[PDB]
């Protein structure tokens, strides 16, 4: 039982994988443990909504967050977004559970009956937390790994099958992309992108060809950067920017997955394109301006003109003006003028929404999913009842948009607190002073008085 | 310090404590599940059953209306029930 | 020694946990205060004083079970078990709400007891008796909103019943008639609630962070000792961080300590004296000179008039169930809405 | 309107561009204890 | 009060002859209209378009009459206007336009009785409430 | 030194009455921006057209406002979420009928407010201190974001963040209660726990130690004067608030550790406060507190009422009321 104890580590139980820090071989007994459990989670979720998949009904209706995933990587649904075949979800959710036990065995090898410190066993794997050409090799190594994984996102889009393309001609298919976007000027004016409203950063990528552009370039990037971080070592401007140690090595990546976390968020509840609403929903901003929709066609069909129909305010009924002058719906959704859907851009010409095509080009097809839009909006209660916080006890729905977005708020938040904590921590530690104030050498008390 | 009782992890893990109480909750536990699946319950603190909120084409609250007319007031509600 | 002074003995005895004679107020009555409420929860009706379902009996869940108010009709009847309500019936005095009343006086009696226990634990181990000073403010709140808010109104059907749910319907009834929100007493009340929660998490925080290194291990907490004369942490460096931080800073622990005790006791009584107002209608509802300027000039709007119209609603879609005595029968036509909802 | 937008990316930059240098240029030996933190 | 064989009996057909619905087949109505309708008819009323709600007087004055079960059935299988002019299968969930509409494809002829059952029972249990909007909550 | 080494020097001393660092550079500035902006339009700001339907409403003193009803009223719901800096207006004029103000105050104030978490870091370190107050500063601070960026981002716009005043902070609370039931969400209800608990105990530990202070005074002085700032010895008898609050629980229920009592007294609002602070974020994109609207029926079928239902009425009245030209359709979806 070497330093499981506090007298001999100096940390307590509730801190006790502080333990770990200069112990390699069962540190990465527990990485690999913690990894089996993401994999296994990720295996027996799928399975269980599997199980509980009904085929006909929406998945949205049906609290799924996996088989979605998998549906946009175009496995087992057809035109539309409709399943065709559920083997390759079972598929996913069966290899992931068995990569789940093997990885759990690694792991309990490691962590257990492994030798506890690889310095001595080996050179290749043991490392000092303080040796940075070691470090940046082995984040070299990871960055390497990651970009084959951005590369394996292209090559699922582009010669295995393709993606689910909610934008194909037709109503939303699956689709072999062929022209990728390499243009860098669109890549990275992307990134130069303002995220405020009618812009979104890079939550507002609208299109395939330029999201299997973009992981193009990210694997090679990230190839490049990590053969880069391998064969050589921090420049001095770096030495003395950074805090050389593995907590602050930690709390660097909290900062990091907590941006992450938050982007996330961001793109789960605003883009619909990487997140096709065929299978998570429409976006609350699509919810609203679809029920403009449907009343706009209820109302007209019943003989109003919706175009000089004045609202109680004086505001166009169902059309005003943007603050830019395109021609929007009306209501409380003027917020959302800058959505944009496959089920609506049909009616939008180059002023916007046009008159002449509401009047006249407005599909069945348009209309029932304005109308599906609008009643599966994302709102609902923490137990799961549909609709506004005033509604009765009848529909049992949350959207996958709103359990997605809160969670991952929840997460990016608190792995900012984490951030933080092991932030102040590594630098306090670093400098000698994080077990408090040596009493002997209180350094305010050499200090002058502010008055 | 301490104030001369017996310690509770001593009783906790001591084989007579449970010998005891392996008999006693279960017991009491039985006992409340049947205080309410016999139904002594409803009779004892007067709360209606799920078929005795209304009448069968009832649908206003038998509400109390008189201070000390008011137990009276309730019997002829639980007769009109019948 | 006489028996006086022997019962003392015996009721003064160290033990786990203490009596005192102050114990012979406190324990029945906060045993049948505390049980009350759980019997009431768990097997007890609100059908015939308020047309609800209160118990888990009935299918209710933690959030929504309450001990429920007696009907408007009681007024501001003690409902004694052995009274002329309930005459010695059991089953027809919880079906009053005679649990009610049972609860809130045992447990009144109670909170007399427990004071009392602290400053008979003060004076036995020679404390001075802050504690049991400072309780005087969850009393002053208990008193004005149980006791004193419904015996200015028509019954006791308006304290607030026993419960979750209970309790958010009388903070929104409250916001509805009331317009709580705009009194400065319950805006003190809310200063002092919210600050003592800062200065709680502020201290905390600074002491754990000015901390002495007073041991080896990397958790610090084996590093104090009770009976040690030294300060645990550093006043001069949190002085000194403090007013480079915000401009000010404590530099007396004592004052610190005892504005700790100051800041939510003061808001907690103002917020009694505010509900004490309440008790009479005495609100304060309206800015009579926004008033006469709004009826004036139908362009002028502020938050203040937004506010009342989301009360003049809570009023009217409440009150007929709120309140079944009244028998409100409030025609669709007549319920304020907006467009479209 | 303009002048006002350029004056303040102009503002703006310099403060940010103050930050950043400022904690590039050696940071962590600004400490009362260790200094040589590499 | 319960759910009695009176309370469960409703109009057949329109000549006036009636059924007694069995406590299971009012239940499986009431999971059925939460299945396939409540997103739409949640409480009686209709969510895309609250001038038309499924109480039994606005179904006795639709045409054809639909206040009967048969007369329901027959809506689910080929929905018409209010007036009965125009049939609106493309729009509205029905057998006939099951593809378009997915939780219409398994229904059956018993699932649609059960669904018109709930349809005319809940009013009788709920009053005004059915169909009643937020004002009767 | 070079100009740079001496400005980094001035900049990172201890020396200065209040600290400046690194985060401080951001701070000042921004937080003067936004306090100058603030001020001014509280007093002169003409009515803002908040729900972007042209009726504004009258937020600053000089147009008929107090103390109380006075506010900077958010940006015009036809803004959305777009940035809307002075040189995007036309005019002032239109600047200010769009509600500018709102979003330069709240933008400065939520960069400034992170510099100022940064800065509690930043100073710790040069007085040699353990660093986590600024994990303490992050509570209160995560509400602000919660309350001035993260909801109006969900709901999709900055019409829907709180007001800069107190009765439009009230008008906040109203309608989030009918739009989300917050009452009844239990991160909402753990922060009601966090405050009430952190003011009982911030209570309760004022008046333990006051109640142990050691005599070195006479009736006639404060007793505060027995404490001398910097003294080594402690002022008060820890050992006797000990056996006091023991003996008025028990025994094990009482702290006899200073340290581990601190950092309970930290960490009990801090927490209360992450979670409403999550419970605003989130009901940000619409998962909402528990509804149990006509969750009790009887046998036949009736719906039998609770306190739940009671809060439904309530909640309906506001959600009827609130924003009454503003709605065209049947559901507010946002
Ligand atoms: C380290 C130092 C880093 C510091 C850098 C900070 C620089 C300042 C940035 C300001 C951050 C706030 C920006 C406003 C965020 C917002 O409106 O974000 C929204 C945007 C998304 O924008 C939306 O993007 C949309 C894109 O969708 C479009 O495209 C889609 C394509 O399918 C669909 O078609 C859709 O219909 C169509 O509209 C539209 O453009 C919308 O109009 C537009 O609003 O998200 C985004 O860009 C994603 C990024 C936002 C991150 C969220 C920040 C949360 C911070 C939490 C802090 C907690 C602090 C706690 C302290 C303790
Ligand atoms: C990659 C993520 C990561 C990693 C590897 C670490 C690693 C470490 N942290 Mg850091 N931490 C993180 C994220 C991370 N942390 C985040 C996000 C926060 C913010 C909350 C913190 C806050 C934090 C503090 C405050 C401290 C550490 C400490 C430590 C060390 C000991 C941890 C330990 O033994 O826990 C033991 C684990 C437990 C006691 C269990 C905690 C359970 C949590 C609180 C509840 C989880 C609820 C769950 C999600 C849902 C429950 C469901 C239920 C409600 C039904 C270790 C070096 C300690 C340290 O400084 O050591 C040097 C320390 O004091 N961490
Ligand atoms: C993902 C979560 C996680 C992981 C991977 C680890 C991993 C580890 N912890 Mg930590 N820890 C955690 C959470 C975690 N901990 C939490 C939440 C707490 C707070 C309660 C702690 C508190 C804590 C302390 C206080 C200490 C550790 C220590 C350790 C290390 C040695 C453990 C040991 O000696 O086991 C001994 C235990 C056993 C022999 C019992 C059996 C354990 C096995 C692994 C169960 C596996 C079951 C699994 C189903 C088998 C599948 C096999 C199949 C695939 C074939 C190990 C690397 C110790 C350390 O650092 O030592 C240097 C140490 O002192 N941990
Ligand atoms: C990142 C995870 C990781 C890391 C760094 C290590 C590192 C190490 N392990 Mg451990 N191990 C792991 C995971 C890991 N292992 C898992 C998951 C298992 C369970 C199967 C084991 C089981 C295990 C045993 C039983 C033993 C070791 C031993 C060793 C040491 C010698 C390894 C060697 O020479 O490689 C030789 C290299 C190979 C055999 C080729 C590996 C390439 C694989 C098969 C495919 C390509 C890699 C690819 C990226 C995998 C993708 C998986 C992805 C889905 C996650 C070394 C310190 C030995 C030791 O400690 O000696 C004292 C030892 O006896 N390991
Ligand atoms: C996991 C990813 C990862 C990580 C952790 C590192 C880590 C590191 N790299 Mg490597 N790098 C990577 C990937 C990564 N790299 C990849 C993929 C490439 C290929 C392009 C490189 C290419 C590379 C080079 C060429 C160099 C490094 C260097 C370094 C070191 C200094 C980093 C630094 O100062 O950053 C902090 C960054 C700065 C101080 C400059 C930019 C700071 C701006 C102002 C921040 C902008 C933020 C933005 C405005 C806010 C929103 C963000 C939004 C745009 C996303 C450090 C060890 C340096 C070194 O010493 O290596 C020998 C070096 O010269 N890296
Ligand atoms: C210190 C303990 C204590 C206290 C302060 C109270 C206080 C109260 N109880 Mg609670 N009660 C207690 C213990 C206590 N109870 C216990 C242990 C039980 C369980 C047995 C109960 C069971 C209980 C019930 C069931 C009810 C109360 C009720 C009440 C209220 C009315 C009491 C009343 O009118 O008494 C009046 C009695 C006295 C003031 C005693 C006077 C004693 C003098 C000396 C008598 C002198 C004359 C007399 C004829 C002596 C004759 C001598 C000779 C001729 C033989 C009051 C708030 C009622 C309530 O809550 O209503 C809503 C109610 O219904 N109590
Ligand atoms: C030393 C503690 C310092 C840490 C501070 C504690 C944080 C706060 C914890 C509070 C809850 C305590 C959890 C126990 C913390 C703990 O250390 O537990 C251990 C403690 C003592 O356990 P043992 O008897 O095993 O003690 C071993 C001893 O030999 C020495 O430890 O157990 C109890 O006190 C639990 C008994 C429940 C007693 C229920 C009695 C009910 C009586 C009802 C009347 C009440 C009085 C009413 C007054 C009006
Ligand atoms: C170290 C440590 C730890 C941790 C641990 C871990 C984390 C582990 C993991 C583990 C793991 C991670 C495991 C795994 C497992 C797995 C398995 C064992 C699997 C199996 C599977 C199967 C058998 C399947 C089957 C099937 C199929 C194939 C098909 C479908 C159906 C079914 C499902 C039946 C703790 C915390 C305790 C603490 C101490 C130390
Ligand atoms: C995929 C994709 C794409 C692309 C993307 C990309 C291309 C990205 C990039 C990205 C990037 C490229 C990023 C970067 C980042 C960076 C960062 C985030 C940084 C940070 C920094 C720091 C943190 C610093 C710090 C500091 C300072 C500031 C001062 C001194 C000290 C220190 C150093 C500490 C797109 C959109 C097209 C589409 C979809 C898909
Ligand atoms: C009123 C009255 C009375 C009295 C009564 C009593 C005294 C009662 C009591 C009662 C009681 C005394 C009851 C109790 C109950 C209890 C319960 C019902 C409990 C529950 C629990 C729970 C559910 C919990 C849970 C949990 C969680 C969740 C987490 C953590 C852990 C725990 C376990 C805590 C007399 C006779 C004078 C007559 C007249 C009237
Ligand atoms: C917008 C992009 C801005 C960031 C771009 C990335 C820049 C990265 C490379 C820049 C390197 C800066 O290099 C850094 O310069 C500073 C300031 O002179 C040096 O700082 C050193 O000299 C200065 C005097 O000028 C002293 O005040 C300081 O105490 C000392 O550390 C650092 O030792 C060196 O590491
Ligand atoms: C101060 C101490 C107060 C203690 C009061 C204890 C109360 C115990 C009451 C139990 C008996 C109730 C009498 C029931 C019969 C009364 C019927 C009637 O004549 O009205
Ligand atoms: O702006 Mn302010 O408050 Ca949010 O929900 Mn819709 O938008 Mn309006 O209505 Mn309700
Ligand atoms: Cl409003
Ligand atoms: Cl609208
Ligand atoms: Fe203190």
């Amino acid at each position: 039982a070497t330093n499981r104890d506090q007298e001999s580590s100096g940390f307590a139980w509730w801190a006790g994988n502080a333990r770990l820090i200069n112990l390699s071989g069962k540190l990465l007994g527990a990485h690999v443990a913690h990894a089996g459990l993401i994999v296994f989670w990720a295996g027996a979720m799928t399975l269980f909504e599997l199980a509980h998949f009904i085929p006909e009904k929406p998945m949205y209706e049906q609290g799924l967050i996996l088989i979605p995933h998998i549906a946009t990587l175009g496995w087992g649904v057809g035109p539309g977004g409709e399943v065709v075949d559920t083997f390759p979800f079972f598929v996913v959710g069966v290899v992931h559970l068995i990569s789940s036990a093997v990885l759990g065995f690694g792991g309990v090898y490691h962590a257990i009956r492994g030798p506890e410190t690889l310095e001595e066993y080996s050179s290749f794997f043991g490392y000092d937390w303080k040796d940075k050409n070691k470090m940046t090799t082995i984040l070299g190594f990871h960055l390497i790994v990651l970009g084959i994984g951005a590369l394996l996102l292209v090559a699922k889009a582009m010669f295995f099958g393709g993606l689910y393309d909610t934008w194909a001609p037709g109503g939303g298919d699956v689709r072999v992309i062929t022209n990728p976007t390499l243009d860098p000027r669109v890549i990275f004016g992307y990134l130069l992108k303002s995220p405020f409203g009618g812009e979104g950063w890079i939550v507002s990528v609208n299109n395939l060809e330029d999201v299997v552009g973009g992981h193009i370039w990210i694997g090679l990037i990230c190839i490049a950067g990590g053969i880069w971080h391998i064969l050589t070592t921090p420049f001095g401007w770096a030495r003395r920017a950074f805090i050389w140690s593995g907590e602050a090595y930690l709390s660097y990546s909290l900062g990091a997955l907590s941006m992450m976390g938050f982007i996330a968020t961001c793109f789960v509840w605003f883009n619909n394109t990487v997140y096709p609403s065929e299978f998570y929903g429409p976006t609350g901003p699509e919810a609203s301006q679809a029920q403009a929709m449907t009343f706009l066609i209820r109302d007209q069909k019943l003989g109003a003109n919706v175009g000089s129909a004045q609202g109680p305010t004086g505001l166009g009924k169902y059309l005003m003006r943007s603050p830019t002058g395109e021609i929007i719906f009306g209501g409380e959704t003027m917020r959302f003028w800058d959505f944009r859907g496959p089920w609506l851009e049909p009616l939008r010409g180059p002023n916007g929404l046009d008159l002449n095509k509401i009047k006249n080009d407005i599909q069945p097809w348009q209309e029932r999913r304005a109308a599906e839009y609008m009643t599966h909006a994302p709102l609902g209660s923490l137990n799961s009842v549909g609709g506004v916080a005033t509604e009765i006890n009848s529909v049992n729905f949350v959207s996958p948009r709103s359990w997605l977005a809160t969670s991952h708020f929840v997460l990016a938040f608190f792995f900012l607190v984490g951030h933080l904590w092991h932030a102040g921590r590594a630098r306090a530690a670093a400098a000698g002073f994080e077990k408090g104030i040596d009493r002997e050498s209180e350094p305010v008390l050499s200090m002058p008085s502010l008055d | 310090g301490t104030t001369g009782e017996r310690p509770f992890s001593d009783i906790i893990t001591s084989v007579r404590y449970w010998v005891i109480h392996s008999i006693t909750i279960p017991a009491l536990f039985i006992a409340g599940w049947l205080f309410v699946s016999t139904g002594l319950a409803y009779d004892v603190f007067g709360t209606p059953r799920p078929d005795s909120y209304y009448a069968q084409e009832q649908r206003s609250i038998p509400l109390v209306t008189d201070r000390f007319e008011a137990k009276q007031q309730v019997e002829t509600f639980l007769e009109q029930l019948k | 020694r006489g028996w006086f002074d022997i019962l003392d003995d015996w009721l003064k005895r160290d033990r786990f946990v203490f009596v005192g004679w102050s114990g012979i107020l406190l324990f029945p009555c906060a045993y049948l205060a505390l049980g009350g409420w759980l019997t009431g929860t768990t097997f007890v009706t609100s059908w015939y004083t308020h047309g609800l379902a209160s118990s888990y009996l009935e299918g209710c869940n933690f959030l929504t079970v309450a001990v429920s108010t007696p009907a408007n009709s009681m007024g501001h009847s003690l409902l004694l078990l052995w009274g002329p309500e309930a005459q010695g019936d059991f089953t027809r005095w919880c079906q009053l709400g005679g649990l009610w009343t049972f609860i809130a006086l045992h447990g009144a009696f109670g909170l007399i007891g427990f004071m009392l226990r602290q400053f008979e634990i003060a004076r036995l181990v020679g404390v001075r008796p802050y504690n049991a000073i400072a309780f005087s403010a969850p009393i002053a709140v208990f008193v004005s909103v149980f006791l004193i808010y419904p015996l200015g109104q028509s019954s006791w059907f308006f304290a607030p019943s026993f419960g979750v749910a209970a309790i958010f319907r009388f903070l929104l009834f409250f916001q509805g008639f009331h317009n709580w929100t705009l009194n400065p007493f319950h805006m003190m009340g809310v200063a002092g609630v919210l600050g003592g929660a800062l200065l709680c998490a502020i201290h905390g925080a600074t002491v754990e962070n000015t901390l002495f290194q007073d041991g080896e291990g990397a958790s610090t907490f084996r590093a104090f000792n009770p009976t040690q004369a030294e300060e645990t942490y550093s006043m001069v460096t949190a002085n000194r961080f403090w007013s480079q931080i915000f401009g000010i800073a404590f530099s007396n622990k004592r004052w610190l300590h005892f504005f700790m005790l100051f800041v939510p006791v003061t808001g907690l009584w103002m917020s009694a004296i505010g509900v004490v107002g309440l008790a009479l209608n005495l609100r304060s509802y309206d800015f009579i000179s926004q008033e006469i300027r709004a009826a004036e000039d139908p362009e002028f709007e502020t938050f203040y008039t937004k506010n009342l119209l989301l009360n003049e609603g809570i009023r009217a879609w409440m009150a007929p169930q709120d309140q079944p005595h009244e028998n409100f029968v409030f025609p669709e036509e007549v319920l304020p809405r907006g467009n479209a909802l | 309107m303009e002048t006002l937008k350029i004056t303040v990316y102009i503002v703006v930059t310099f403060f940010v561009l103050l930050f950043v240098f400022g904690f590039l240029s050696g940071d962590p030996a600004r400490n009362p204890k260790r200094k040589d933190l590499e | 009060a319960e759910l009695t064989p009176e309370v469960l009996t409703v109009p057949l057909n329109s000549e006036g002859k009636t059924i007694t619905l069995t406590e299971k087949q009012y239940l499986e109505g009431k999971r059925l209209f939460q299945y396939a309708c409540a997103s739409c008819h949640v409480g009686g009323i209709t969510k895309t378009n609250p001038s038309l709600d499924l109480r039994t007087e606005t179904l006795a004055l639709a045409t054809p009459p639909r206040d009967n079960i048969e007369g329901l059935v027959d809506y689910m299988k080929n929905p018409t206007t209010y007036d009965g002019e125009q049939e609106i299968a493309e729009v509205h969930p029905s057998l006939r336009s099951a593809d378009i509409f997915p939780k219409m494809r398994n229904l059956t002829e018993k699932d649609l009785v059960a669904i018109a059952g709930h349809i005319l029972v809940e009013p009788k249990i709920l009053g005004d409430k059915w169909g009643g909007g937020k004002v009767y909550y | 030194a070079n100009l740079w080494e001496r400005f980094c020097n001035w900049v990172t001393s201890t020396d200065n009455r209040l600290y400046v660092g690194w985060f401080g550079v951001i701070m000042i500035p921004t937080l003067l921006a936004a306090t100058i902006c603030f001020v001014i339009a509280f007093i002169a700001a003409p009515p803002v057209d908040i729900d972007g339907i042209r009726e504004p409403v009258s937020g600053s003193l000089l147009y008929g406002n107090n103390i109380i009803t006075g506010a900077v009223v958010p940006s015009s719901n036809a803004i959305g979420l777009h940035f809307y800096p002075i040189w995007e207006a036309a005019s002032l004029d239109e600047w200010l009928y769009n509600g500018g103000p709102y979003q330069l105050i709240i933008f400065h104030f939520l960069l400034g407010a992170s510099c100022y978490m940064g800065r509690q870091w930043e100073l710790s370190y040069r007085l040699g201190m353990r660093p986590w107050i600024c994990v303490a500063y992050s509570a209160p601070l995560a509400s602000a974001f919660a309350v001035f960026l993260i909801y109006p981002i969900g709901q999709g716009s900055f019409s829907d963040g709180m007001p800069l005043g107190i009765s439009g902070t009230f008008n906040f609370m109203i309608v989030f209660q009918a739009e989300h039931n917050i009452l009844m969400h239990p991160f909402h209800q753990l922060g009601v726990a966090g405050v009430f608990g952190g003011a009982l105990f911030c209570a309760m530990h004022g008046s333990l130690v006051t109640s142990s202070l050691i005599r070195e005074t006479t009736e006639t002085e404060s007793a505060n004067y027995g404490y001398k700032f910097g003294q080594e010895e402690e002022t008060y008898n820890i050992v006797a608030a000990h056996g006091y609050f023991g003996r008025l629980i028990f025994q094990y229920a009482s702290f006899n550790n200073s340290r581990s009592l601190h950092f309970f007294l930290a960490a009990w609002p801090v927490v209360g406060v992450w979670f409403t602070a999550l419970g605003i974020s989130t009901m940000a994109f619409n998962l909402n507190g528990f509804n149990f609207n006509h969750s009790v029926i009887d046998a036949k079928g009736n719906v039998i009422n609770t306190w739940a239902d009671i809060i439904n009425r309530a909640n309906l009245g506001m959600e009827v009321m609130h924003e009454r030209n503003a709605h065209n359709f049947p559901l507010d979806l946002a």
